[PDB]
């Protein structure tokens, strides 16, 4: 969940991305960006959360009167004109296990260094499993958060997929 | 039609005296050679039809029919190479007796010139395609999938017995051709009623008919790949066949016994339509598209006019190469994630770029698009449906929508969108795979150009 | 001022007016932290295999494998012939059966009528 | 040449002259030529080629005729080598109709594209010899059924010679 | 896209020419490692406005679950090679 | 509704069910003979009292 | 009419040929864009040929 | 699967190409046959009521 | 366990050992005849020429006779005055009405 904190910094990134909408120049954007902005200070430090609560929760209901119909967003964040519009070139490295030996002729190099990264990992995964079962409560995990490399040689637990996925702009 | 029967025997010979490792090479090479000399059935004449001897004649209807059945040997026998790879060399020979022996039954069934002798090989198909579906299937649900495809066929069948029986007796003969100049008015009366049930009702559970198409969804999905595209494929035209034949019989009666069974099927295509676009499994959501395609081919015989003969000889050869296609693509998947559900491996066309151009042809096929001979044979059927009454448009023009949205769901959700990370086993499509469908949509595709050979006698 | 918001099953209720994240008491905070446990322990177990250098195939996910089931084959075992069940299964299955017989009937009986008088326009129709 | 005028009429053509006033040249004129050079004298070149192919290893092929023989309505009942050959006579005679509404049916197209904006009027004749085919044509043929046959045929044809005989009755009443 | 491709030093170059057009920020103790909170004397607020101006820069939205986990020229540096592939 | 509860409730489940109970009734037998030939003296008073099967 | 019906179908029949060559690969790749564009750019000239004699 | 669409290009051609060459030369050097009426007391055989040579040969050698 | 049962089979990938594999057999010498039976009569036979033979089938149901024939009565037709169709298909002159 989030803290108080978290909910009101979140409701100022987005009364101001909404704010940048309306006004469209930036002259005017950065006028009520201030304005804005001084309105969260004068209750900045409030001492009774019970009254802070209260603003959070009355600024949203002006924040949903007042929001943009149709919100500028970035191209490639969720809802954006070229959001996902490259997962159709991002295909996985195990793909190339099944090349034709053929093909393989043609990128000795490149083919030659990716035998490297294969035995890196085959040699590093029994290590990577005690690190966690060791490091780990006696139920299960309680967080999502794994834990670094904790000795010299060995890489972190579960770093293949992390490591090697498709780039941004596969093609 | 000994040219064709003694040589479908000796492809039992063949099977069992041949090499240990060229079963499947002598079984595919000498089933083709077959299928190829089916072409001189096409030997029809304006005026009459072939009558070779007193036991088997063809005509413009069961030409058709007979080239599609002995095309489909040789491919159920490379789609069947895969899964019965690790399997007892005996049982595998006694897996390709089965299908010879269901050809056998198909070729004299579609040209029994005598009703009672087209009713014992009619009956004779259940023995082969249980064994099939009970033996080699790979679920748990195929033991109790038999029992719905033998009992709902036999439920029927024998008050068909006892009909063709009783109209020997009074008519002298049930041999089609003299029953074309010795048929007589059905008198209205409560016996002709029960007479015209029993007559149809054995056909109708067999295209299936909505209502009593619960067998099909169980045998379909339940059956070897081999089963399901004859089941699909050659076997829910039996019903086509024999109501198209029957009903020299049975007017005038037909014009108001048809009532509710037009209603069925006008209001079961909306239904089974529907169904699809809520379903789970893609094996399944291919079995519930032939429910609403054969829903139409019922109409178009129900109503005995030359437009919709002509149409519903179209849609049965059309639908077969079409459903067996999608059969073989759907299965190609299961052999890589051994599963059937829709929804569990996404984006297949960043791994398998020319297995998705199969899918597209096969969807377009199916939602008639034209001029392929699916869209030939779907508007006959409109056109004549709208004579006989301008409201059938209405209900044929909604289930138009939605066989485009199920046929484009199938697509888009198995093809497109983003890959399933964790299944890494999906290897590149194998030269029998791409040959496979590549022997189904070609023939699909060339009979636009020279569409009668399929348009039935009333051409 | 500024009007109450009314969800509906087509518009849900936005968390930031929701009532029910505002009023955080402890009981919550458990809940809330044990479904994050719950979480972290299903993520693990996929992890293990997800990342296994010697696994190829398809990680069998039992969640799927109930979904499919819920949906076909448990239906009838646990289906009883009640009063909302019967009234539900007539006018789907057989009221719209019925309803096109008497659209159909009527129109037919209507066509026939006419053209027996001759005065129903056939005049260049000999395709049927 | 290749087809029989009587039975596809060809009005006669009436091409009008040019007359041009203007002196900018008509690029027509020069595609024209350029095309009979260019396309239309290659090809008959080759066809010239061809055709004499064919008046080395000339043969002929015929038209099938089919003799009369009793209809429907001289058939016994059930006795079926009788009616087959009645039958077969019939299907027939089914087909040769069918061509015939055809072959007036491209007058009747022929006509309304050649006569352009003023085929309302001048189509006339092709319309109305449409209008009767039609008419004979639906007599006979309409409404029997997918099943057909020469017994349907003339179990429509006495229903209406009784109704047009039950016509005179109650039309020459007074 | 015909774009010219990022580097690591790029990067730093343009996030410190931001940093360096930010009032509340004397340049001269501006480093690559200058903790916002800790060793410039600006609240979570103006933290937040860093963020805006870094992603108006790249144009590349940051969530709100990482942009405030950010707390170093030199981390939004990492971020952004991290989201664009930049090795070199 | 229709595919999975009716459909299955009005033919193949109901026509089931049916030949379950009939077959219990006729196989669910004690197994005395004092029982079994006291069924034939009502089999042989029937046909002569009820149905007149002796002329 | 010669020549009205003959240009007529040249332009629906070129604009055919790149579908073909691109089926039986009698061609080849990194520049198929640029053949594209010539047919149809060609395919234009022949058309208007027709459309100057409905004019006139 | 630029295998597979070689080896389905190489065998539609392998039959194909003959077949093409085959019924062009058949056309040019034989050709089509002329309508005429039937001599008097001449009966003809049931093959030679079709125009195209390859039409005449199918049913005088399979129908 | 309750039973002695073999563990399940992993599935065997038929390019590990043969990257040339058409997807047939295990074989190699079989694997490629089994390609050739199948792509020689399947297309090179029955499709190839199937089409040939269907293409030049003599005169499917008489429908180019029966226009021929057609075009014969429609020039002696309108040539000798007669109505181009009749609407009687039998003629009148052998049929007995009911009274
Ligand atoms: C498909 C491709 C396969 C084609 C097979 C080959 C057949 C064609 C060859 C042939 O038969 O002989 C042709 C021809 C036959 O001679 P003919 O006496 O006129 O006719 C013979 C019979 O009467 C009539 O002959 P026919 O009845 O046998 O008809 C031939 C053909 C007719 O079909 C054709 O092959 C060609 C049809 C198209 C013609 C072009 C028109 C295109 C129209 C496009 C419309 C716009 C579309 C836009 C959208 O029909 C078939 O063969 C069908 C069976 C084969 C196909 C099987 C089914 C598969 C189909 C393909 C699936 C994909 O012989 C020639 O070669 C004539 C010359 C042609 C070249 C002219 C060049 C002139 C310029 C010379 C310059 C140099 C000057 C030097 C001095
Ligand atoms: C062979 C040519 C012999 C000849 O001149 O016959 C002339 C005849 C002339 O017409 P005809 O049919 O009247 O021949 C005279 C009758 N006989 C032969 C019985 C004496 O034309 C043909 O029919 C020959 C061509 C047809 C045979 C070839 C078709 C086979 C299929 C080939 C498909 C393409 C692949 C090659
Ligand atoms: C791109 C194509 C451009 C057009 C090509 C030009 C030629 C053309 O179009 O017409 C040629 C012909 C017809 O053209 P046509 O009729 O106008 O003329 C042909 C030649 N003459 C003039 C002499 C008649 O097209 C065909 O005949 C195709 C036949 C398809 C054959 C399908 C069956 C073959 C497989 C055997 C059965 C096995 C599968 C089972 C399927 C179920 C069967 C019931
Ligand atoms: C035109 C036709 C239109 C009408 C068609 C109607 C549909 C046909 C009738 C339904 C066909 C039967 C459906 C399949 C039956 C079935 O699968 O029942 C399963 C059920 C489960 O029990 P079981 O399998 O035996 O236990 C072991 C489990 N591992 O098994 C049981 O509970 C026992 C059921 C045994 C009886 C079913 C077989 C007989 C059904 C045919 C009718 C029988 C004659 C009717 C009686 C005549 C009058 C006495
Ligand atoms: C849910 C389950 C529903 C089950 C429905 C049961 C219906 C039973 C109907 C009994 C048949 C009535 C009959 O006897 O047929 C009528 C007639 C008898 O009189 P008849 O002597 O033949 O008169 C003419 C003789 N020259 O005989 C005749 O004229 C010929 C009739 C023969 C037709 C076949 C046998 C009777 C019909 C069988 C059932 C039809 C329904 C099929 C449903 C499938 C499911
Ligand atoms: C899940 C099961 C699926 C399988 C279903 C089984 C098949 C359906 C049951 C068979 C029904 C057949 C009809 C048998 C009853 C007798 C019919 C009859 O005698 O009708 C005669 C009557 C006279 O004809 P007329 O309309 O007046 O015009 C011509 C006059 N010379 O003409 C008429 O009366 C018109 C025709 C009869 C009335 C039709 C009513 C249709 C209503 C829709 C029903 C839809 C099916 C419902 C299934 C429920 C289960
Ligand atoms: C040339 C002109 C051509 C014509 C063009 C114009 C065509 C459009 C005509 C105007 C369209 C207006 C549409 C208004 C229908 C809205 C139906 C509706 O009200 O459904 C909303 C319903 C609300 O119910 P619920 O969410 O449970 O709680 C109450 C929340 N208000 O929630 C539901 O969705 C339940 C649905 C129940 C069925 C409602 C009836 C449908
Ligand atoms: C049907 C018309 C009558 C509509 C009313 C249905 C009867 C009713 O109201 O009572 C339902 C009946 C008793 O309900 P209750 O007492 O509350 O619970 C006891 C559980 N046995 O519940 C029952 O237990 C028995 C009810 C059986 C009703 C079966 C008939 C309706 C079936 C729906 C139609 C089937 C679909 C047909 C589609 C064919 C074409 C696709
Ligand atoms: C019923 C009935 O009352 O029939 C009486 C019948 C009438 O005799 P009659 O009119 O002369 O018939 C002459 C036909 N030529 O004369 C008769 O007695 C013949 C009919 C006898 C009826 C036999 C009844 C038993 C058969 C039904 C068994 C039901 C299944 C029970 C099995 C156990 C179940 C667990
Ligand atoms: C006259 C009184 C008896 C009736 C007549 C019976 C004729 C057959 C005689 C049996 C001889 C035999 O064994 O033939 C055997 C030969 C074939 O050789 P194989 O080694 O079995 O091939 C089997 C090859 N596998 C092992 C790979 C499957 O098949 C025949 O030719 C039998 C007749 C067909
Ligand atoms: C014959 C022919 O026409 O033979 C040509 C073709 C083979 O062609 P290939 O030269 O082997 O090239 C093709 C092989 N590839 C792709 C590896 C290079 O025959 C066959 O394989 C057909 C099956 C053999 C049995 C034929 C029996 C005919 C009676
Ligand atoms: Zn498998």
């Amino acid at each position: 969940y989030l803290t108080h904190q978290q909910k009101v910094l979140r409701l100022y990134k987005r009364a101001l991305r909404h704010l940048e909408s309306w006004c469209i120049h930036r002259d005017k954007y950065r006028y009520f960006a201030c304005l804005l902005r001084a309105r969260f200070d004068e209750h900045k430090n409030e001492k009774d959360m019970v009254k802070a609560t209260q603003l959070l929760r009355e600024a949203e209901e002006e924040f949903w009167h007042g929001q943009h119909p149709q919100p500028y967003i970035f191209p490639e964040s969720p809802g954006g004109t070229s959001y996902e519009r490259y997962e159709c070139y991002k295909v996985p490295e195990w793909c190339l296990d099944d090349w034709h030996p053929s093909e393989k002729a043609m990128y000795p190099d490149y083919f030659a260094k990716r035998e490297q990264w294969k035995k890196l990992r085959r040699e590093s995964w029994e290590r990577e499993v005690k690190q966690l079962q060791e490091e780990t409560p006696v139920g299960g995990p309680r967080t999502e958060a794994l834990p670094p490399a904790r000795k010299q040689g060995d890489l972190p637990p579960l770093w293949w997929h992390i490591v090697t996925r498709p780039r941004e702009r596969p093609m | 039609m000994l040219k064709y029967i003694i040589p479908t025997i000796m492809l039992m010979p063949l099977t069992w005296l041949s090499k240990n490792n060229m079963i499947w090479v002598n079984s595919t090479a000498h089933s083709l050679l077959i299928s190829f000399t089916s072409l001189l059935l096409m030997n029809q004449f304006g005026d009459n039809s072939l009558n070779f001897s007193l036991l088997f004649f063809s005509d413009s209807l069961s030409t058709p029919l007979l080239i599609l059945t002995m095309w489909l040997l040789p491919l159920m026998l490379m789609a069947s190479q895969h899964h019965l790879s690790k399997e007892n060399l005996t049982r595998k020979k006694l897996f390709i007796t089965m299908l010879i022996s269901l050809q056998l039954f198909l070729i004299m069934t579609f040209t029994a010139m005598e009703l009672i002798l087209f009713y014992i090989l009619f009956e004779a198909t259940l023995v082969p395609t249980l064994i099939i579906i009970t033996r080699w299937g790979n679920q748990t649900e195929r033991l109790n999938a038999g029992l719905y495809f033998l009992f709902y066929t036999l439920a029927g069948s024998l008050p068909l017995l006892v009909a063709l029986i009783y109209i020997q007796n009074t008519v002298g003969s049930l041999n089609f051709l003299m029953l074309q100049y010795w048929v007589q008015p059905v008198h209205n009366s409560w016996s002709n009623v029960f007479m015209w049930l029993a007559c149809m009702m054995a056909f109708m559970v067999k295209m299936p008919l909505y209502g009593l198409h619960l067998w099909l969804p169980k045998a379909h999905v339940e059956a070897p790949i081999a089963g399901s595209m004859v089941l699909a494929a050659v076997l829910l035209k039996l019903g086509g066949y024999g109501m198209l034949r029957i009903t020299l019989i049975l007017n005038p009666m037909t014009d108001f016994m048809a009532y509710p069974f037009i209603m069925l099927s006008l209001w079961g295509m909306i239904m089974t339509s529907s169904i699809c676009l809520r379903q789970t499994d893609l094996k399944s959501l291919i079995a519930y598209s032939s429910v609403s395609h054969m829903a139409l081919v019922i109409v178009a015989i129900l109503i005995q006019t030359p437009w919709s003969y002509m149409g519903a000889t179209a849609l049965m050869i059309a639908h077969g190469l079409t459903s067996s296609m999608l059969f073989c693509l759907a299965n190609s998947n299961y052999e890589r994630i051994h599963s059937r559900t829709m929804i569990l491996a996404r984006g297949l066309q960043t791994l398998l770029p020319l297995m998705a151009t199969w899918w597209l042809l096969a969807s377009l096929t199916n939602l008639a698009l034209p001029p392929t001979i699916n869209l030939i044979g779907e508007l006959f059927v409109v056109m004549s449906t709208f004579s006989w009454s301008n409201i059938t448009i209405i209900l044929m023009g909604v289930n138009m929508v939605i066989t485009a949205l199920y046929s484009l769901y199938m697509l888009i959700m198995t093809q497109r969108g983003k890959y399933t990370y964790h299944i890494n086993n999906i290897s590149p499509s194998f030269t029998r795979e791409n040959a496979l469908m590549s022997l189904h949509i070609l023939p699909l595709l060339l009979l636009t150009l020279n569409p009668k050979i399929i348009l039935g006698p009333l051409y | 001022s500024f009007p109450k918001y009314e969800a509906s099953r087509l518009s849900s209720l936005p968390t930031t007016l929701d009532p029910a994240e505002y009023d955080i008491s402890s009981e919550t905070r458990k809940a809330q932290a044990e479904r994050l446990a719950i979480r972290s322990r299903l993520k693990r177990e996929y992890q293990l295999q997800y990342y296994d250098p010697s696994r190829r195939g398809v990680i069998e996910d039992p969640a799927l494998v109930r979904w499919t089931y819920a949906r076909s084959a448990n239906i009838y075992p646990n289906f009883r012939p009640n009063t909302k069940t019967s009234l539900l299964g007539a006018l789907f299955g057989i009221g719209p059966l019925v309803f096109w017989y008497y659209v159909f009937k009527t129109d037919r009986d209507r066509k026939e009528k006419l053209i027996q008088e001759g005065k129903l326009d056939r005049t260049f129709n000999i395709s049927y | 040449d290749s087809w029989d005028k009587d039975v596809y009429p060809e009005p006669p053509r009436r091409t009008p002259a040019p007359s041009p006033q203007t002196s900018l040249p008509n690029p027509i004129t020069y595609l024209t030529k350029a095309f009979d050079l260019l396309v239309d004298r290659p090809v008959t070149l080759v066809r010239e080629f061809i055709e004499r192919q064919h008046a080395k290893n000339k043969y002929y092929y015929y038209h099938r005729e089919f003799r009369r023989v009793p209809d429907i309505t001289e058939c016994q009942e059930k006795d079926v080598l009788c009616m087959f050959e009645a039958e077969m006579q019939w299907r027939r005679d089914y087909k040769v109709d069918q061509e015939i509404v055809n072959i007036i049916q491209e007058r009747l197209k022929a006509c309304q594209q050649r006569e352009g904006e003023s085929h309302r009027q001048n189509c006339a004749k092709e319309l109305e010899q449409f209008t009767q085919v039609v008419k004979a044509y639906q007599d006979r043929y309409h409404d029997l059924g997918a099943h057909y046959s020469a017994r349907k045929c003339l179990a429509k044809q006495k229903q209406r010679m009784l109704a047009e005989r039950k016509a005179a009755k109650e039309a020459a009443a007074a | 896209s015909d774009a010219p491709p990022l580097t690591l030093e790029g990067i730093k170059d343009r996030v410190l020419y931001v940093l360096k057009l930010y009032d509340k920020i004397d340049p001269e103790k501006l480093s690559v490692n200058s903790h916002f909170m800790k060793d410039l004397g600006l609240d979570s607020l103006d933290q937040v406005e860093i963020i805006m101006a870094m992603e108006d820069e790249f144009g590349f939205e940051i969530p709100d679950i990482d942009a405030e986990k950010l707390m170093c020229p030199q981390e939004i540096v990492d971020y952004i090679a991290d989201k664009k592939d930049v090795y070199e | 509704l229709l595919d999975l509860i009716w459909l299955e409730a009005i033919l193949p489940k109901t026509i089931s069910l049916a030949q379950m109970k009939a077959s219990t009734l006729v196989t669910n037998q004690k197994g005395l003979i004092k029982l079994y030939f006291l069924s034939f003296l009502i089999t042989i008073l029937i046909s002569m009292i009820l149905f007149n099967f002796h002329e | 009419m010669n020549m009205f019906s003959s240009l007529s179908l040249v332009t629906l029949l070129l604009l055919t040929m790149p579908i073909m060559m691109m089926s039986f690969n009698t061609y080849k790749p990194s520049n198929y864009p640029l053949y594209v564009k010539t047919a149809i750019s060609y395919a234009f000239i022949t058309s208007m040929i027709p459309t100057m004699m409905f004019i006139h | 699967d630029k295998r597979f669409l070689k080896l389905l290009r190489f065998y539609i051609l392998l039959t194909g190409i003959p077949v093409a060459i085959g019924i062009t030369l058949i056309n040019v050097f034989i050709g089509e046959a002329e309508l005429a009426e039937i001599p008097e007391g001449y009966v003809p055989e049931h093959w030679e009521y079709f125009k195209h040579p390859i039409s005449r040969w199918i049913a005088r050698t399979f129908f | 366990l309750r039973w002695q049962e073999d563990p399940e089979p992993e599935d065997e990938n038929l390019y590990e050992k043969n990257p040339d594999s058409h997807g047939y057999d295990k074989d190699p010498a079989v694997d490629i005849w089994n390609m050739r039976v199948v792509f020689f009569f399947g297309f090179s036979i029955v499709l190839v020429l199937g089409s040939t033979f269907v293409a030049y089938l003599p005169d499917y149901r008489m429908q180019e006779w029966a226009r021929r024939e057609a075009e014969r009565l429609v020039k002696y037709r309108e040539a000798h005055g007669l109505p181009i169709m009749e609407s009687n298909c039998f003629d009148p002159s052998k049929i007995q009405l009911p009274e």
